[PDB]
């Protein structure tokens, strides 16, 4: 029986507990005695499992927390639309997209920072933005600043509604645990209503607003002269002027004569040649199909009527001879443990963000996006980073489940148990394959460096010496390019230019050309495979040995996050799963930095550039230079760092400042990573003496940071430094040569 | 006796920073070698011991050898 | 073997004994404290030197001390 | 003058640097309208640049071979050649405000140690007492030298010391 | 309201208000007295 | 030496070579001083002398070194 | 030695609260070696605020 | 209380077999054998990873190191209120009982235990390392 269940007025709305720091924890509510308390107060603020044992109260807390997050995001979107309406050059950009740089941030004229307002065109001065909002807004059919302003007000109103919803569903009407545990109903409603009705309503907006406005914009008529969207809904004669299908109305829909809707529901493929983006008619058909698919998918699970599947029954039905009880117990795990759910959802959400990065570079969905090289680099890089972070988080919360929620007396000879029971075999095989990948992938680079240094280029791994061609990827590429002729007859062109074919250019710049894969591409892909496998090794080892190992047989009783178990047994520093997340974070940084470097150099070398033949940004040096480390060091980092290092005295000077600042923060992290808190505690003792001598010793006792906090501060400043460094490099480079 | 200017000023100040700081770590390691308030019996473990465990808030790099070790970076 | 020593500031709170993961320490009769109990380390050959006992001891300064010494197969915690 | 440095109003690289910054600003200015807000902002920038170079030439600063103002940190040489405003008056201004901050913090610490919850008054700031001490902190050098001369600025050797000493 | 003033008296809120006041004061001084190096 | 300072790479190499040698030797001087405190220092043989009085005002020493390091670093 | 509730001063040199002031809980009257129970308003690195001391390690100051 | 004997013909808990069990140390040097008697059939957690069903009555597991037997003893003693004892077994066949070596668990005082490794002084009453230089080995001042 699926129904609404709610408790009335559980928690009174009062400012009392705001005035009592650490009220949520019985330990921290005693007050502060040393400085450690403060850090604890912020570290355990949102760890709701350590607050209460009651799953209902925890579930309510996470629900209202999620509402808070959504309100914050709505404030953020409201801000972006408002700054796009009031402090931007969006209309001028609409009138000339190929020669006006998108800018939506202006600085005030104080202390000389006014220089950051550069000549972006359109009679405007500001910082060129690379988020891609202008291309998104043109694709949505927005033409005036007024519509953006109204969207800003709407998003602010929605943020107020989200914070009211949070307060309401925590303090006034807070859902019960059996409401939260209706996962079959939740899947039905989210697959139908969210994804399904989302893409249906978006396809509605596209077909009714986007297609005509962008068809006129591609035709060339002045945006102010283009009819307003409500007129397009009101007078169907205009819709029939652009696409005659609309003359017949919704009669071909209900009579199943859908072929007459071919004017705006197409299957062209490729890119719009005058605009460099995917066809909005293809995107409209795509969202209609997606809508129908998800609405079909959302009627699968049984709720209040006999029809529908049962999650526990589908899980308990798939059992084989090799796995024993199979998927028995997993339903119970995934309907009582928030951390298991968070692990799964983070893994797929991160992976999905990486897929978003690749598919959005390869098949540019917004108009005048592919030739906004800065926007393309920024979007790819950004979503790749977000992805990687969410994957590391997935490993983290998997381990947190393994320590806090795992209970084998409901989980006995099961998939999870067998994984735990042959973890040594798993980790040893992963270990070997990581060493193998490392040796042969990195060893080719070291081999090439040595041969190149010794004056023997004929002994290198390259396209002219000993070739290592990516035959499989080339075959898949060729197949994908030849697909419209045989295996996808209704396709006018391939889904992406990178498979092969011609060349689409907009405003003299290359939007997309065919990407060729050679020995250097082989080598970087196996580097990627190596780094990903190592990251998986660390995280998976962390989750499999979170409970016990031959070294620490009772590791589970020590918790998820703990420094060690002492210098005995040879030394047990960093045995915790938290410390495995810490190392996985460093390795994730390594992997994704080489990934975004691959993308940057490959695009600037073999894809981007001006059309006269195509003159690429770096002349095509990738195929011969990307086989040695010296080649990456000289032709990529050193060569392309010119723009960032000589950005002083111009509008890009902030990128030089943040280059230096990021280098500094990265280095600053090394003190925390390389040192230990005993030294710092003793130093603080001497300083405390000095303060005592002058009667200024605080009542809250100065303590060195904990071992785990030293590691956390270390990795956070390390990531911030490195990532911000590559950020400044990338943005200064691509804005100056773009 | 090279001609000197404000860059030479700033670098000699950075040099004094490095010297005083390295001297801070090395003198702290010499004078806290017998013991500190975090570990009063540091002389009973010797010069180069790993740590004294995670108790008392954790004591990583508490030894005088480890203070030397942290000061090689400043050198 | 690691050198484990018990000092006369012991108040026989038994915290070190219930913290050792190896059964090295034990409580003996004594008269020096109100609890009439003292710790003792008769099996230091199995001690790994984790210092859970030192973390568990309440006295200031410590009444149990672990001096890391020469390593064996038992003190290194090896299962191989 | 001092150390072979010419005055900035006599220096030629100073005038060259002023002319070069005006040249860059007018090359950026010459691609807009007249009453447009970028042109107004750039003319305000050029006005501030001319005012800044005139003020630095007026203040009697010493320029080098690069045309950049050099500061003199020697009390006697500064007070002899009229350069106390660049290091000497700023160092006494800084020491006044830094001892202000330190003395107000010290008086707040001594005021909150005399209760039953000093850590609670350290986490949740007593705002009337903090504003009272923040206004009364203006006589901090007189109060500091009086607390020095009474032997109450300093704690005796009841401080915490290590086993060694 | 007493509890709301105690929350405003807590340490990060007062650090935020005080640094906002100090930064705004320095910003105002650098606006009305543009580019000061001496005196 | 004759026609030194016209061999600029020799000048730079010899300067950098003896400066890094000097830095390692100074760190070793402070290291073996800490080893002296742990192993060889008898306090009853030194009751009252300069070496004991350094251990007596070690906190003042480390405090003023901490001050000069923080000052030079900030500014 | 000192009575209950009176303030003492610690002279055990390896104590955390050496050369500082605590408050007497009780003095045991057996042949216990460290009978004087002293509480301290600040905690040591172990988070303990109470320690036993000897008669010649406390001074009623 | 007398010292009990190891019965090698004791039934083991129901367990499908992990990769984290014994190694060549069990064949060359030593391995340890843990023994307890349960009141009912109940699932516990193996210290080497995985789940296992203890039988109703005498149970028998064998581990590599000592901390594995202590971890299983602490689990069976604080979670199930059981009284296990684990032994030391050599490839000769020599069987060494321990824990509780007195028969009474070491977390409570028992008359007859001899105190070992007890310095009858404070830690601050130790000598300086100058006083123990040039013995036959490295020595700490707390050894004397
Ligand atoms: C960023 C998004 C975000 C969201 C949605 C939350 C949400 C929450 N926080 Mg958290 N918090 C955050 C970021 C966030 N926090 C960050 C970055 C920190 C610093 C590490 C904290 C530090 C923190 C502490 C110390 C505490 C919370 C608490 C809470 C809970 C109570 C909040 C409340 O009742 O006020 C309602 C909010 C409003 C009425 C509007 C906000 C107006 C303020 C004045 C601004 C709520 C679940 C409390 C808690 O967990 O109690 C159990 C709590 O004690 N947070
Ligand atoms: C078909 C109806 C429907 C829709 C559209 C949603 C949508 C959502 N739910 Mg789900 N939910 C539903 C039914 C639905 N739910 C049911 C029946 C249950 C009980 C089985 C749940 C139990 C549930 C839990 C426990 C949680 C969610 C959460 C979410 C949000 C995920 C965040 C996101 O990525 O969205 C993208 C964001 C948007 C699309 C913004 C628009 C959102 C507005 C409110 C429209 C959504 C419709 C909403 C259900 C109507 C509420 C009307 C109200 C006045 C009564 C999303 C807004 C999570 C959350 O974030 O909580 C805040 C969460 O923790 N839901
Ligand atoms: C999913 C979102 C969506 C929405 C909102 C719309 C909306 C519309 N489309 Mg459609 N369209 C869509 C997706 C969508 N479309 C898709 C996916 C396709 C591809 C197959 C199309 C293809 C298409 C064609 C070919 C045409 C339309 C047309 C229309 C318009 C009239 C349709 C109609 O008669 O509805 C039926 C009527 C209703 C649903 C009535 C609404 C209910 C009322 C408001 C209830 C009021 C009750 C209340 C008590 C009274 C008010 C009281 C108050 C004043 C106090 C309407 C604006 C037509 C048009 O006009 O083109 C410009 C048209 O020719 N569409
Ligand atoms: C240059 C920097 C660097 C290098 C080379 C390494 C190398 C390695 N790391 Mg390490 N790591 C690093 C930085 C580095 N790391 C940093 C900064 C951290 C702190 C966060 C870590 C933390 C870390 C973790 C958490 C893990 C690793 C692991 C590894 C090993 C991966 C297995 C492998 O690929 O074998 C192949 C060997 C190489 C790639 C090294 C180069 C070999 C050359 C090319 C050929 C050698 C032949 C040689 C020239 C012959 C010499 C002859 C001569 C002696 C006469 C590998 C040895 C992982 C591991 O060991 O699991 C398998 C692992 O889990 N590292
Ligand atoms: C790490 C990866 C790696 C790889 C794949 C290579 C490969 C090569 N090197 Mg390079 N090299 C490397 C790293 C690597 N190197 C590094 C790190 C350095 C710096 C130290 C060098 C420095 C260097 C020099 C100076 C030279 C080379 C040369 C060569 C070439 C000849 C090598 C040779 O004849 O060995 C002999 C071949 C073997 C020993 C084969 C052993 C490995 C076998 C094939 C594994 C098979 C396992 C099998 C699949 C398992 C089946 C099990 C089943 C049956 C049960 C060859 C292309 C030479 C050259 O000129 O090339 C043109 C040469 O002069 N290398
Ligand atoms: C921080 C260290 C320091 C150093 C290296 C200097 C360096 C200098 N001082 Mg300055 N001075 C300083 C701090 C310092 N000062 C301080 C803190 C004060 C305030 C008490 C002064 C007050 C002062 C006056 C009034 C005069 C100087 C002068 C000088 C210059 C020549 C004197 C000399 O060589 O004595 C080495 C410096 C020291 C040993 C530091 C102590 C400085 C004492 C207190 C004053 C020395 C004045 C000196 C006796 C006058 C010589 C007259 C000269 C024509 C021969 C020389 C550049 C003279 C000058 O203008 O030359 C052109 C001068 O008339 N100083
Ligand atoms: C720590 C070294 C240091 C020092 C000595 C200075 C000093 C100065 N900076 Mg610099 N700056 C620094 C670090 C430093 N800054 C850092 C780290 C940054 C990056 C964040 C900057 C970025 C920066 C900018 C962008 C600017 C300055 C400016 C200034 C001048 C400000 C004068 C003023 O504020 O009016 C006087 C202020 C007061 C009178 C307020 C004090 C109020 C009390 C009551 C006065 C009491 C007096 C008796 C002054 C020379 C400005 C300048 O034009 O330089 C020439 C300027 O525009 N600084
Ligand atoms: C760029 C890297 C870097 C920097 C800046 C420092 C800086 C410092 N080190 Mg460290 N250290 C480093 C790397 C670094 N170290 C490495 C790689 C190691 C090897 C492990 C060490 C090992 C080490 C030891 C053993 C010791 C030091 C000490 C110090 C301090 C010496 C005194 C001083 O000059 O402080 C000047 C202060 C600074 C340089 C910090 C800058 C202050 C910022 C700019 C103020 C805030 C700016 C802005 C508002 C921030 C807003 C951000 C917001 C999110 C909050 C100083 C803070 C000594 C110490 O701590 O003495 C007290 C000491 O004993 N370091
Ligand atoms: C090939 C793997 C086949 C795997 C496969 O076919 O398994 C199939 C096999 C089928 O089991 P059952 O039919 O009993 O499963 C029934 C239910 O549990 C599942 O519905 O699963 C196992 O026995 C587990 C053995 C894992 C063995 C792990 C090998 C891992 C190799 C990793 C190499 C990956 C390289 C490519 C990565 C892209
Ligand atoms: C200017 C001049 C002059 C003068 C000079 C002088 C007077 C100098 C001095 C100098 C000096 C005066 C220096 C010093 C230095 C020092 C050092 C460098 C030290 C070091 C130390 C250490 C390293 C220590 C160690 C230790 C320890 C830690 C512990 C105990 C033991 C021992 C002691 C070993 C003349 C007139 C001639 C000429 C003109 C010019
Ligand atoms: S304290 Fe630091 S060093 Fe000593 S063991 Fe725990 S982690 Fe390793
Ligand atoms: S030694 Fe410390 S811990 Fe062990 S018993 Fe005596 S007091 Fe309790
Ligand atoms: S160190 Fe580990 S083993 Fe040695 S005593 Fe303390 S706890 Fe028992």
């Amino acid at each position: 029986k699926v129904k609404i269940a709610v408790d009335r007025n559980p928690v009174e709305t009062s400012f009392e507990k705001w005035a009592k720091p650490g009220h949520f924890s019985r330990t921290l509510s005693k007050g502060p005695n040393t400085t450690t308390w403060i850090w604890n107060l912020h570290a355990d603020a949102h760890d709701f499992d350590s607050h209460t044992s009651d799953l209902e109260e925890i579930s309510r807390k996470v629900f209202s927390a999620h509402f808070g997050q959504l309100g914050i995001i709505f404030i953020w979107l409201s801000g972006m639309y408002f700054h796009g309406a009031r402090f931007s050059n969006y209309e001028a950009w609409l009138s000339d997209p190929t020669h006006i740089k998108p800018s939506a941030q202006v600085v005030w004229p104080i202390v000389g920072q006014e220089i950051l307002n550069g000549d972006v065109g359109g009679g405007f001065q500001g910082i060129q933005i690379t988020s891609g909002f202008f291309q998104l807004w043109r694709a949505s059919g927005i033409t005036s600043e007024l519509q953006l302003y109204t969207t800003a007000i709407g998003g602010l109103v929605m943020a107020a509604a989200m914070f009211f919803a949070g307060w309401f569903h925590y303090h006034k009407a807070a859902p019960k645990l059996e409401w939260f545990q209706n996962v079959e109903s939740m899947l039905n409603h989210h697959l139908g209503g969210l994804l399904g009705l989302g893409s249906l309503a978006w396809a509605g907006h596209q077909i009714h607003v986007s297609l005509p406005v962008n068809k006129l914009l591609d035709a060339g008529v002045d945006p102010k002269e283009i009819p307003l969207p409500h007129d397009l809904l009101l007078n169907r004669a205009i819709m029939a002027d652009l696409y005659p299908s609309f003359a017949k109305g919704i009669a071909p829909f209900f009579t199943l004569n859908w072929s007459e809707y071919s004017d705006f529901l197409t299957f062209k493929g490729g890119l719009n040649p005058v605009t460099g983006g995917l066809w909005l008619s293809d995107t409209a058909h795509h969202h209609v199909a997606i809508a129908v698919l998800f609405l079909v998918a959302g009627h699968m699970y049984r709720t209040n009527w006999g029809i529908g599947h049962s999650m526990k029954e589908i899980l308990e039905a798939h059992r084989g001879p090799f796995t024993g009880e199979g998927h028995v117990g997993l339903y119970e795990i995934l309907t009582t443990s928030w951390h298991a759910q968070l692990a799964i959802n983070l893994a797929l959400f991160g992976s999905l963000s990486i897929i978003v990065a690749h598919h959005m570079y390869a098949m540019p969905p917004y108009p005048y996006l592919a030739t906004d090289y800065g926007t393309q680099l920024s979007l790819f890089t950004h979503h790749t980073w977000i992805g990687g972070f969410c994957i590391v988080g997935a490993g983290a919360h998997a381990a947190i489940f393994m320590v806090r929620d795992y209970d084998p007396t409901n989980n006995y000879n099961n998939l999870l148990d067998r994984v735990i029971r042959h973890r040594d075999a798993i980790i040893s095989h992963l270990n070997w394959v990581c060493i193998f990948l490392g040796f042969h992938s990195f060893g080719l680079y070291i081999h090439n460096d040595t041969m190149s240094a010794l004056g023997r280029p004929q002994d290198m791994f390259s396209d002219t010496a000993i070739q290592l061609q990516p035959v499989f990827a080339q075959w898949i590429q060729n197949t994908h390019f030849l697909a419209p002729q045989l295996t996808a007859p209704n396709a006018l062109a391939a889904t992406s230019l990178t498979w092969g074919g011609d060349l689409v250019a907009v405003g003299g710049k290359v939007a997309m050309m065919p990407i060729s894969l050679g020995t250097s591409d082989f080598m970087v892909h196996h580097i990627h495979a190596f780094t990903i496998h190592v990251t998986v090794l660390i995280l998976l080892k962390g989750v499999l040995f979170a409970r016990s190992s031959r070294l620490i047989p009772d590791k589970a009783n020590l918790g998820f996050r703990f420094p060690c178990d002492g210098p005995g047994r040879g030394g047990t520093c960093q045995v915790s799963a938290w410390d495995h997340v810490f190392l996985g974070l460093f390795w994730m940084y390594n992997s994704l930095s080489i990934v975004i470097f691959h993308f940057s150099w490959k695009m600037q070398s073999d894809v981007w550039g001006t059309v006269t033949g195509v003159s690429h940004i770096t002349g095509g040096n990738f195929a011969q230079s990307a086989n040695t480390i010296n080649g990456w060091l000289r032709d990529f980092l050193w060569a392309q760092s010119s723009q960032v290092i000589q950005s002083y005295g111009s509008a890009l000077s902030a990128y030089g400042l943040i280059f230096l600042g990021a280098h500094f923060v990265w280095a600053f992290s090394l003190m925390f990573l390389f040192s230990g808190r005993g030294y710092w505690q003793e130093l603080i003792e001497s300083i405390v003496w000095a303060h005592n001598k002058l009667k200024v010793a605080p009542a809250i006792q100065p303590r060195a940071l904990s071992i785990t906090q030293g590691r956390a501060v270390g990795v956070a400043h390390y990531l911030l430094g490195g990532i911000a460094t590559t950020w400044s490099f990338f943005l200064a480079r691509i804005i100056s040569v773009g | 006796f090279l001609t000197i200017g404000p860059g030479d000023f700033l670098v000699h100040h950075a040099i004094a920073l490095g010297l005083h700081t390295t001297t801070l770590i090395l003198v702290k390691g010499a004078l806290d070698a017998r013991g500190s308030k975090l570990m009063p019996d540091k002389k009973d473990f010797g010069y180069s011991f790993p740590c004294d465990g995670p108790g008392r808030g954790g004591t990583c790099d508490i030894s005088a050898y480890d203070a030397f070790y942290l000061a090689v970076f400043w050198m | 073997a690691h050198i484990v020593k018990i000092y006369d500031t012991c108040i026989g709170c038994t915290q070190c004994v219930r913290a050792c993961p190896l059964d090295v320490l034990e409580m003996v009769p004594w008269d020096g404290c109100k609890a009439s109990q003292m710790a003792s380390a008769p099996r230091t050959e199995d001690c790994v030197g984790c210092k859970r006992c030192e973390t568990a001891c309440p006295t200031d300064f410590l009444s149990v001390r672990v001096y890391l010494g020469s390593e064996s197969t038992r003190s290194m915690g090896l299962s191989y | 003058d001092i150390a072979g440095l010419t005055p900035c109003s006599e220096s030629k690289a100073y005038a060259k640097l002023e002319k070069k910054e005006l040249k860059t600003l007018e090359k950026r200015l010459k691609q807009y309208e007249a009453d447009s807000a970028p042109a107004v902002a750039l003319k305000a920038t050029m006005e501030r640049t001319k005012a800044r170079f005139a003020n630095y030439a007026k203040a009697g600063l010493l320029c080098g071979n690069d045309g950049l103002p050099h500061l003199i940190a020697d009390p006697g040489l500064a007070l002899k050649y009229g350069h106390a405003g660049e290091v000497f008056i700023p160092t006494f201004g800084f020491l006044y405000v830094a001892g202000y901050i330190g003395y107000v913090g010290r008086q707040y610490l001594i005021a909150v140690k005399g209760e039953a919850k000093p850590t609670d008054k350290e986490i949740i700031i007593d705002v009337p007492l903090a504003t009272k001490l923040a206004w009364q902190g203006a006589g901090w050098p007189l109060a500091a030298v009086q607390e020095l001369q009474r032997g109450t600025l300093l704690e005796k050797e009841e401080n915490i010391t290590v086993s060694p000493r | 309201m007493k509890d709301f003033t105690t929350y405003l008296s807590t340490a990060p809120v007062i650090a935020t208000i005080w640094f906002t006041f100090t930064a705004g004061l320095l910003i105002e001084i650098n606006r009305y007295f543009p580019d000061p190096l001496v005196f | 030496y004759a026609f030194q300072a016209i061999d600029f790479t020799t000048q730079a190499a010899l300067y950098t070579h003896h400066q890094y040698i000097a830095g390692f030797i100074m760190c070793g001087a402070f290291a073996h001083g800490a080893i002296f405190f742990i192993r060889d220092y008898d306090p009853e043989q030194n009751k009252g002398n300069v070496l004991a009085r350094m251990l007596d005002h070690k906190e003042a020493l480390i405090s003023h070194l901490s001050w000069v390091s923080l000052f030079l670093g900030f500014h | 030695g000192p009575k209950r509730g009176s303030l003492v001063k610690i002279l055990r040199p390896e104590s955390y609260w050496f050369n500082q002031v605590g408050k007497v809980v009780s003095v045991d009257q057996s042949g216990v070696r460290y009978p004087v129970v002293v509480r301290f308003e600040n905690q040591n690195y172990a988070g303990v605020t109470t320690n036993n001391y000897a008669l010649d390690e406390v001074v009623a100051a | 209380w007398t010292v009990p004997t190891l019965n090698p013909d004791t039934p083991s808990p129901i367990f499908g077999g992990s990769t984290g069990g014994l190694l060549r140390k069990a064949q060359t040097e030593e391995f340890y054998v843990i023994t307890w008697e349960a009141k009912k059939e109940q699932i516990f957690e193996m210290p080497t990873g995985g789940a296992a069903i203890m039988r109703q009555g005498p149970n028998l597991l064998k581990f590599g190191k000592k901390e594995q037997c202590l971890a299983l003893t602490t689990q069976l003693r604080n979670k199930f209120k059981l009284t296990p004892c684990f032994y030391r077994v050599f490839p000769d066949g020599k069987v060494q009982y321990l824990h509780p070596a007195d028969g009474v668990y070491p977390e409570k005082v028992n008359a007859g235990r001899v105190g070992a490794n007890q310095n009858m002084r404070r830690i601050g009453q130790n000598v300086n390392p100058i006083k123990v230089k040039f013995s036959g080995r490295m020595m700490s001042p707390a050894e004397i």
